[PDB]
């Protein structure tokens, strides 16, 4: 029954900046507000409960503030480890209720991409399939390009892609690319490779291997 | 210490029901209520519900009223989830939390409703070589093929190596089967001495697979 | 206590005004002839001042024969209460002599089976504690009816945030509670003492701060030792 705004929905900073993060209730809750953080592949921490009290053993750069509807989570020195997503929830009666969540994402200084291939293994071809992996790893901004070229003719469709979050300690994205064929396909060709376009490479780097080579 | 230990990962039918459960530790179970929160794929955090554990009493948020049943067995100090009529929807992480002092939370756990059915992953290995090597360091890795529903937990050296260690989110190939690759960089000296094995677990068919990834 | 009424003269034979300099400072209970048991905080509270005991009362300032200004012999606080905490908040109070007992004054019988009061039963709290925020202080006694309220209730964040232990009990505070001089005072639970309402910072008549009372079955022993 109580309702919740939660902004912005997203937010990049630097290490070090001020972060301010915003919950509105549609109705006076007094004091009542609870922030939230929830880092990639884990459990929420109550960070700051009623009242805009810190719970011990949280860093004394994150603060709440504001009673009544409009409530503000400010983290005053952002650090590395800071990148998750943050929710408010009310708890001035039952049922309480979180806000929608703001993503906290580090900017941080350009990083291209270490380049990795790696052609299926014998144990994949005895069951007919060949999947062969290209491992772009460390690298900022998120934003990054992978062709698949077999004998030089250009991939399509045959490809899946998968990122991490934001690594808690560099800042940085890792990236795997699957290309996936047929044990009889894959026999087929020779030349195997992956290009890989990003902001810190000057020019697209490819990693490739020879089938049997 | 303060503890909750919710029950395994889940695949079910649509319109089938499961009951997951939340077993406390550490402190009098009926001096605090719990809270029962769920999360969908890539989603935020809904608060679902309250359970009084002294009284029984039950407080449903508005989206909740319905297919959703909080229950206790106090004897056991347990707390349970029932949903029933279960939609492809409904799939997400389910957790507990405890209701007050200290914050505590269970671990979660991740109920899939899909027609499909149950399959343990293939763990093939992702040899270390000479262009997979960046000047003195090398990476290696395991990929975990074909398996359903989600999820799978990864390990290298039975927990013992985490540094430079990255999981991927798995991804659903057209097959309607998940795939994922978890890799790990190392120095290139390390390849003839240290011994690498990653540890691949699917609860839902009881895989547990130990993988040694050498170089070819 | 806010939102109550007058008591009966004299219907709470057991009732207590625990005083420090001639003033009401706490409410307490007649458990025994010579002694009257209180919250732990009063003692801190009353520090220096003469320490006294008013059996017999309706009114603190007009005169009457039941009426009986003790003097304490002896001050007991439960050795483990500190003043940074609500934790058992208990005093025994040794009065000069053994009451004078009749009509106005008789020890109330307390809970020695250690069993929580059923959540929604309705126990009766009096005392001498402000009426209004404005602080304002009765002059006769006061009491009021509350239905107990259970622990996990009384332990969500919105209200004491799992501070309510075994050895403590809540009854409902929306518009009607026990206040600021109420502290020391008894809880009674069809004709028995269950609770005595505990000291602390909290703001009376507010839902979201329920009243908080310790409960005297989990201090038996103690409560036996001294009074031996
Ligand atoms: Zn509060
Ligand atoms: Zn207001
Ligand atoms: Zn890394
Ligand atoms: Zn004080």
């Amino acid at each position: 029954d109580i309702q919740v705004t939660q902004s912005p929905s997203s937010l990049s900073a630097s290490v070090g900046d001020r972060v301010t993060i915003t919950c509105i209730t549609s109705t006076d809750i007094d004091d009542d507000m609870n922030w939230y953080q929830q880092k990639p592949g884990k459990v929420p921490k109550l960070l700051i409960s009623g009242g805009n009290t810190l719970r011990p053993g949280v860093p004394s750069r994150f603060s709440g503030s504001g009673s009544g509807t409009d409530f503000t989570l400010t983290i005053s020195s952002l650090q590395p480890e800071d990148v998750a997503t943050y929710y408010c929830l009310q708890s001035d009666s039952l049922p309480y209720t979180f806000g929608q969540g703001t993503k906290v994402e580090i900017k941080r200084t350009v990083a291209a991409p270490s380049v990795f291939i790696f052609p299926p293994s014998d144990e994949q071809l005895k069951s007919g399939t060949a999947s062969v992996v290209c491992l772009l790893n460390n690298f900022y901004p998120r934003e990054a390009k992978v062709q698949w070229k077999v004998d030089n003719a250009l991939q399509s469709g045959n490809s899946q892609e998968s990122v991490t979050e934001q690594d808690s300690k560099d800042s940085t994205y890792s990236l795997s690319s699957t290309l996936t064929l047929s044990k009889a396909d894959y026999e087929k060709h020779k030349v195997y490779a992956c290009e890989v376009t990003h902001q810190g490479l000057s020019s697209p780097v490819t990693k490739s291997f020879n089938r049997g080579e | 210490e303060v503890q909750l230990v919710q029950s395994g990962p889940e695949l079910k039918k649509p319109g089938a029901s499961v009951k997951v459960s939340c077993k406390a530790s550490g402190y009098t179970f009926t001096n605090y209520g719990m809270n029962w929160v769920r999360q969908a794929p890539g989603q935020g955090l809904e608060w679902m519900g309250w359970i009084n554990t002294y009284t029984g009493e039950t407080t449903y948020a508005d989206d909740f009223k319905g297919r959703f049943v909080f229950s206790l067995d106090t004897s056991v100090s347990t707390a349970y989830l029932q949903i029933s009529s279960l939609k492809a929807e409904d799939t997400a992480v389910y957790y507990c939390e405890r209701e007050g002092g200290v914050n505590n939370w269970g671990q979660g756990t991740l109920v899939t409703v899909s027609s499909a059915s149950t399959k343990g992953p293939s763990v093939f290995p992702l040899a270390p070589s000479s262009k997979s090597t960046s000047g003195g360091t090398a990476a290696l890795g395991c990929l975990v093929k074909d398996y359903f529903p989600e999820p799978v937990t990864v390990s290298w050296n039975s927990g013992a190596l985490t540094s430079g260690v990255h999981t991927f989110p798995a991804v659903l190939q057209s097959s309607g089967l998940y795939s994922l690759s978890s890799v790990v960089t190392v120095p290139s000296s390390s390849l003839g001495t240290q011994t690498y094995i990653c540890n691949v677990n699917h609860k839902p068919s009881n895989t547990k697979v130990d993988k040694k990834v050498e170089p070819k | 206590i806010l939102g109550g009424r007058e008591a009966e003269a004299h219907a709470r034979p057991y009732m207590a005004s625990v005083q420090v300099n001639g003033e009401h400072l706490c409410g307490g209970v007649l458990v025994a002839e010579q002694w009257v048991l209180s919250a732990a905080h009063c003692l801190e509270d009353a520090a220096d001042g003469k320490v006294q005991v008013l059996l017999g009362a309706h009114s603190l300032s007009q005169p009457e024969p039941s009426k009986r200004l003790y003097d304490v012999l002896r001050a007991v606080p439960h050795p483990d209460s500190r003043p940074d905490t609500i934790d058992h908040d208990l005093l025994l109070l040794q009065l000069s002599e053994k009451a004078t007992l009749g009509p106005a004054v008789r020890p109330l019988p307390w809970q020695r089976v250690d069993r929580d009061v059923e959540p929604g039963t309705l126990c009766d709290v009096a005392g001498w504690g402000i009426v209004s925020h404005a602080g304002r202080r009765p002059d006769r006694l006061q009491h009021v009816l509350l239905p107990v309220l259970d622990r996990a209730t009384c332990n969500r964040r919105t209200h004491h945030d799992g501070a309510i232990t075994q050895r403590m009990m809540c009854a409902e505070s929306n518009r009607r509670d026990s206040c600021k001089g109420d502290s020391g005072g008894p809880l009674v639970c069809g004709g028995v003492l269950e609770g005595v309402v505990t000291s602390g910072s909290r703001v009376c008549g507010n839902r979201k701060k329920p009243g908080i009372y310790t409960r005297v079955a989990s201090y038996a022993a103690w409560i036996d030792s001294v009074l031996a």
